[PDB]
């Protein structure tokens, strides 16, 4: 931790002595005894074992509609809507999904 | 062929159709805010609360 001088006000280090091991510092005389026991407690932050990514309820979250794919015969579909400015002048684009045993991907 | 102000107008029986979504997802959306402040909201995706 945190150790200080109270006649002085500099820090301690502890080093060998003679007969055992001391609190010494190099500004002043000043030497405490180390005793029976000195230790403190750290708790280090423990990892966390993250999520599985990916799924069918992963794409329980965005809602879907009802269009027909023409790949597969089913009504089976998830839309998505985006921006983006084409060559002349800007027009909403929007992704086609799959929801069945393909699982394609499409952008009209 | 020619496009006017009367073209674009709403129904009467289209504004009730609205109102009754916006209430809905309203009331539907005002209450996760307490339940995230209770402590709720299982993740499916690895992620943060908000
Ligand atoms: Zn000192
Ligand atoms: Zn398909």
């Amino acid at each position: 931790m945190l150790l200080f001088c109270p006649g002085c006000g500099n820090g301690l280090i502890v080093e060998e002595g003679q007969r055992c091991h001391r609190f010494s510092c190099n500004t002043c005389p000043y030497v405490h005894n180390i005793t029976r026991k000195v230790t403190n407690r750290k708790y280090p932050k423990l990892k966390e074992v993250d999520d599985v990514l990916g799924g069918a309820a992963a794409w329980e979250n965005v809602d879907s509609t009802a269009e027909s794919c023409p790949k597969c015969e089913h009504p089976r579909a998830y839309f998505m809507q985006l921006q983006t400015r084409s060559a002349d002048e800007p027009m909403t684009t929007f992704y086609k999904c799959c929801n069945a045993q393909c699982g394609h991907r499409w952008r009209d | 062929f020619s496009i006017g102000i009367g073209d674009v107008t709403p129904g009467q029986g289209l504004l009730k159709a609205k109102y009754e979504l916006l209430n809905a997802g309203y009331k539907k959306c005002d209450e996760y805010i307490e339940a995230l402040n209770t402590g709720k909201l299982q993740q499916q995706p690895g992620c943060t609360a908000e």
